[PDB]
């Protein structure tokens, strides 16, 4: 059961690594926006 | 007055008024370009070009001040543009806003990179200006090299007694007053010592030909002293002394003799008599 | 599922887009912060199903807020105004909000650090630049730095003030830019004064007093400096009776009984002053009837009070700023 | 006379000619030109050119030589000069 | 004909500083205490020659305590005639 | 009958006995030396025939020759 779940967990990472993947490709700005923002919340 | 291989001077005393013109025409390149930058209104009086010794040169400036080397094409050698501490504390108060009225000391502390920045953006505009200051008489390319802060490490001559050109020049804006030379060994302008002797000419194709014609057409008759030296001996003061008429002088035999003017052989030709004359039955002119 | 920071997170979206990708992302990044990236992937840790899961997922919930489908804004804008007003005025103008971007990022940069950083990073400078820096900036912090100068340099600075004739923008945003270059020096300072004073309050009292008496034969000034700064243990003669009693409200009894045994008589009866009357009279029965006790262990209590007064004065709750100074 | 023995350059001249550079340009192979010298006068014994004798070449034997007829004569010399 | 099958030959050459023209009267009067000048110009390159024949022109300099030439140009045929006169 | 007539003289400072191959490679800048001593008088000949000796002297900013010695044979055969 346990190989199942890491198997369907594997499959999901992937395909969404996908969707990010087209949507970084539409536009990498939202993506510095989102790092900036991700060390905006680092320090606090 | 002795000798002395320490004085190896090519001692200059014409009016050297061709720099003189291309110094005054830097200057006010320069002058337009502070003008520009500064947002003042500048002055220049260029000082008396002076000629000196490396050393005397070298002992004259106040240190501490700041020196920069240029190589300019084709010329062989290094030029030794000095800015005077007092110049670039004008600049850098005029630039960051101040009046001048507070100058401070120089304490030997070396320029801060700022102030190092403020010489190189007074320095490439005084680099183009005696740029085209020069090709007006003589197309020279002139670039930075690199900075010093004292004269001895410059070794911009081989040895300090060598005899160099130095260029002055006094910069006021307002009450602020500075100065800055710039030192050229005297070994630079050697072979266009002619070209800066003479001042230059404006006109460049009319007179190329016109004077190339007119030159031939009115020196075409001008009459010109020639004498034919038919007979060289040798003798001593003791025959001379002795030189007594009805004696005979031996010569060797001469097969072809030298006519010339004031010494300089114009042409050979052979001896002869002719109507009644001493006549000569030329051969060639020597070129 | 450990805590993920937001670098953690970044970087698990960034070795997962791709390589151009990451070099994309950080042609609209600032340089601190790639170097702050690059910073992470040299020591981080291998990922987790779980961990890159859930950043993901808020990666996904960010981007549901963050969709704009947008175009990099400086060749754009350039490409419109080339256009718009011309190649030459499209230039001027971004070269001009280029300028003033960078003069104001300088500005509050500069606007929020300690002092005396800026202090020494100016003080070379020359006064006129120095002055201009200073107007321009926050006057709090203005006063600050102000206040860290010698009393020449200050002076001149504000005769120049008095006397300011206006300032060139586009030459100090290349000050500010040449100021920024100067600060991204990799440089360990180290200050072997107030880390020397530290390390000589560290050692025993025959190593320090030791130390003291080497460093005043070398240079008399610097030890009293050094002493000024450290002030050791027996300083509490001259710390005020409001911290003291703040302290004894956390010291132990018995520590402060054993510390008291190698104390001097006159430090004992400043301190015996200060706590409640039972508690000193109770030190005091204490001290009487305790026999002599091992210098080791006295130095060692002193040492643990020197080290709570330390941290308790890092809380700012004790004044020990060099001395009493003045009475008012 | 301490000076006694000093080597001296001897010559002579032929004569002179008013002739431009026209006319030395145009002579080639075989011109001939002339002088102001009478056929048989007198050639002018100079040296390093300062005028000092006059003297005729005189062929004895065949070796060619130089015989002298005048002097310095100074008071010549100044009629000589003033031309 | 050769080019450099003369390979060694020993020369003598010379160096002139300056040169003169008068006549005896103004020797004779020289004496102990007597000084000429020369139409030599303080500084102008040095004549070298070899075997008396015109050969360049170049200062002097001292070396180990010894008269020492530098050559700088050798005499073009301009110049030759010009010395000759 | 002598009284006048310019002469033509010289000064001379180096003697190098030297072959041509120190010749040939002599370039621009090339320093030879001489024998001459620095501060020796100097020799002042006439017409190709040594006559006095004297050092250099500059006046009025013009080469000029200081002489000291003068002739007697005795010391010409030696050079």
């Amino acid at each position: 059961q346990l190989q199942q779940r890491r198997a369907n967990q594997r499959l999901g990472a992937e395909v969404m690594s996908q969707r990010i993947r087209e949507m970084s490709d539409n536009d990498p700005r939202v993506v510095a926006l989102v790092i900036r923002q991700w060390m905006s919340n680092d320090h606090e | 007055r002795p000798y002395d291989p320490n004085t190896q001077r090519r001692v200059v005393r014409e009016r050297l008024q061709a720099l003189e013109i291309i110094n005054e025409r830097f200057a006010r390149q320069f002058r337009m370009g502070l003008f520009n930058l500064l947002r003042r209104s500048p002055d220049i009086t260029v000082g008396a070009i002076r000629i000196q010794p490396y050393h005397e040169f070298a002992r004259n400036l106040p240190v501490p001040t700041n020196l920069n080397l240029i190589h300019l094409k084709p010329l062989r050698g290094t030029g030794l543009v000095v800015f005077s501490p007092s110049l670039v504390f004008i600049a850098v108060d005029n630039l960051f806003g101040g009046d001048g009225r507070f100058p401070t000391k120089v304490e030997g502390r070396e320029f801060t990179h700022t102030e190092q920045r403020v010489i190189n953006r007074m320095l490439k505009l005084a680099l183009e200006g005696y740029s085209d200051a020069w090709k007006a008489i003589n197309p020279l390319e002139v670039e930075y090299v690199r900075s010093e802060m004292q004269v001895k490490f410059t070794n911009i001559t081989t040895s300090p007694n060598d005899i160099v050109v130095n260029t002055p020049f006094h910069v006021e804006i307002g009450n602020l007053t500075g100065e800055f030379n710039i030192c050229l060994p005297f070994s630079m302008i050697e072979p266009l010592r002619e070209l800066l002797v003479n001042p230059p000419l404006e006109n460049s194709r009319h007179e190329d030909q016109n004077w190339r014609d007119n030159l031939v057409r009115q020196v075409q008759h001008s009459e010109l002293e020639l004498v034919a030296n038919f007979a060289d001996i040798p003798l001593r003061l003791s025959q001379i002394l002795k030189l007594k008429p009805g004696d005979v002088l031996p010569i060797e035999k001469p097969d072809r003799i030298i006519a010339h003017v004031d010494g300089v052989p114009v042409l050979t030709s052979q001896y002869g008599t002719v109507n009644g004359q001493y006549a000569l039955r030329v051969e060639h002119l020597i070129n | 599922m450990s805590n993920l920071s937001g670098t953690d997170k970044s970087v698990i979206l960034l070795m997962t887009i791709g390589e151009d990708r990451a070099a994309e992302v950080f042609k609209h990044l600032s340089t601190r912060e790639v170097q702050a990236l690059s910073t992470a992937m040299a020591n981080v840790r291998q990922i987790s199903n779980k961990q890159l899961t859930d950043v993901l997922s808020e990666f996904e919930q960010e981007a549901e807020q963050f969709a704009a489908l947008n175009i990099n804004a400086n060749e754009y804008l350039r490409s419109v105004l080339v256009k718009a007003l011309g190649e030459e005025r499209a230039s001027s103008l971004l070269e001009d909000i280029l300028e003033t971007r960078d003069t104001t990022s300088g500005i509050e940069t500069l606007n929020f650090m300690e002092p005396q950083s800026a202090a020494d990073l100016i003080r070379d400078e020359h006064p006129q630049i120095i002055a201009t820096i200073l107007v321009h900036l926050k006057r709090s912090q203005a006063a600050d730095i102000l206040a860290l100068f010698d009393e020449r340099l200050r002076h001149d600075v504000m005769l120049r003030i008095a006397t300011f004739g206006g300032v060139q923008l586009a030459e100090l945003t290349e000050v500010l830019n040449g100021l920024l270059d100067g600060q991204n020096l990799k440089r360990s300072k180290m200050g072997g004064v107030r880390t020397a004073a530290e390390i000589i309050n560290l050692m025993k009292t025959q190593q320090e007093e030791a130390v003291i008496t080497a460093v005043r034969e070398f240079d008399g000034e610097l030890a009293q400096k050094i002493i000024d700064e450290m002030f050791l243990f027996e300083n509490l003669v001259d710390v005020d009776d409001r911290s003291i009693q703040r302290l004894l409200q956390e010291v132990d009894s018995e520590s402060l009984l054993i510390a008291l045994k190698g104390a001097e008589p006159p430090l004992r009866e400043k301190f015996l002053r200060n706590m409640s009357q039972r508690a000193a009279d109770i030190l005091r029965d204490d001290l009487a009837n305790r026999g002599p006790v091992r210098l080791s262990q006295v130095e060692n209590e002193q040492k643990a009070i020197l080290l709570i007064v330390r941290r308790l004065a890092e809380t700012g709750e004790m004044v020990i700023g060099s001395g009493e100074d003045t009475y008012v | 006379d301490l000076i006694m023995d000093i080597p001296v350059k001897l010559t002579v001249e032929l004569g002179r000619t008013r002739m431009t550079i026209k006319e030395l340009l145009r002579l080639t192979q075989g011109s001939v030109v002339a002088l102001d010298g009478l056929a048989g006068e007198p050639l002018d014994i100079l040296i390093n050119g300062y005028l000092i004798a006059q003297g005729e070449v005189v062929v004895v034997a065949d070796k060619y030589g130089v015989r002298i007829t005048d002097i310095i004569t100074p008071s010549e010399r100044m009629r000589r000069l003033s031309r």
